[PDB]
RNA sequence: CGAGAGGUACUUUUCUUUUCUUUCUUCUUCGG
């Protein structure tokens, strides 16, 4: 069901603070895939420092038994959004209701994602 | 001294802070901002109970 | 390991150098900061987003780098990020023994065929800074 | 019915990125 699974580690925060009361655009370079990532994470609710590692899954469903619209509850940062731009060294553009994502990596790792589809975002800090 | 009302006190037998009369805070964020200005953002966390009035 | 001048990536633009100096001397040891310089676009009223700090030894510089890599330098809700600078703020060797203070300097040339020395002038109470990295 | 007075009534009505430069002292190029 899951079409993307990798182990990310962050390198930069865009506000780079503690109590800015805003969203933080993280910069996470991944191991063994050379993939760059932009993601707006709510630091005040879900804390993320600079140096820690976290896994990331991207599945179009959650119940893992078909039924395209019992669930995956092994993560802690489950989100949902749509992919609206696959304009490519390919790069994705996913918006989770206002929070933008930019999954830029090799063109062979990201090839099963279609246009204007609904996909989730699963994350866990090990 | 950064609190408006008498919420936090000082323990003379321990030389540390305590909480006496906790229902006198009036939800004016004066000690959380002082702790964030002192470089301790996770020092004092005050949340309201949704089931106790 | 050549220089001790450290450039901070993101300092607040509403501060003065004394507020950063007291913060660095509160987290690290007392009076362990030698030089501190915040560059300004204007003359004296518009500081920039970065600053250069020069420490007194290499151990406190490595300790500040270890504190910055572990995200333990929070100065007014700003996480300080240390990097490497281009040159020292003051060309001073980081060694307590290389800075020879209050010594006698004399000039001249060997006069006779032996290894003698005739002095024209004499300078008392001069400094001596042996810059190994700058090779002078 | 005309004159004299005081009063309500135009309020910001167009400032632009808020990121713009100081890490400086550095090989002229060709042929006899």
């Amino acid at each position: 069901i899951i079409m993307f699974e990798d182990i990310f580690v962050v390198d930069k925060l865009d506000p780079d603070g503690k109590k800015f009361d805003k969203v933080t655009r993280v910069e996470a370079r991944s191991h063994n895939l050379e993939m760059f990532m932009h993601l707006d994470v709510n630091t005040e609710v879900y804390p993320l420092a600079v140096g820690d590692k976290f896994t990331l899954a991207m599945a179009p469903t959650l119940n893992l038994d078909g039924t395209p619209d019992t669930l995956a509850d092994k993560y802690e940062y489950i989100m949902h959004g749509k992919l609206y731009k696959i304009s490519e060294k390919a790069e994705l553009y996913v918006s989770f209701g206002g929070l933008l994502m930019l999954l830029q990596g090799d063109p062979a790792h990201i090839s099963h994602f279609e246009l204007d589809q609904r996909l989730f975002l699963l994350m866990r800090k090990l | 001294e950064s609190s408006p009302t008498k919420v936090f006190g000082m323990d003379p037998v321990t030389r540390q802070v305590v909480v006496v009369d906790p229902e006198a805070y009036t939800y004016d964020e004066e000690v959380i901002k002082k702790a964030e200005a002192m470089g301790k953002p996770g020092l004092i966390e005050i949340s309201p109970k949704d089931d106790s009035f | 390991t050549n220089r001790s001048t450290v450039k901070i990536s993101n300092v607040p633009q509403t501060i003065v150098a004394d507020e950063l100096l007291r913060f660095l001397e509160l987290h690290l040891g007392e009076d362990t900061v030698f030089a501190l310089e915040i560059p300004t676009t204007r003359d004296n009223w518009k500081p920039r987003d970065f600053a250069r700090v020069q420490f007194t030894t290499l151990e406190v510089k490595s300790r500040a780098q270890l504190l910055s890599s572990q995200s333990k330098l929070l100065f007014k809700t700003h996480n300080l990020r240390l990097s490497e600078a281009y040159d020292d703020i003051i060309p001073r060797p980081v060694d307590p023994r290389k800075r020879l203070d209050d010594i006698v300097l004399t000039v001249g040339f060997p006069e006779s065929d032996e290894k003698r020395f005739c002095a024209l002038e004499k300078w008392d109470g001069v400094r001596c800074w042996i810059l190994t990295e700058k090779r002078r």
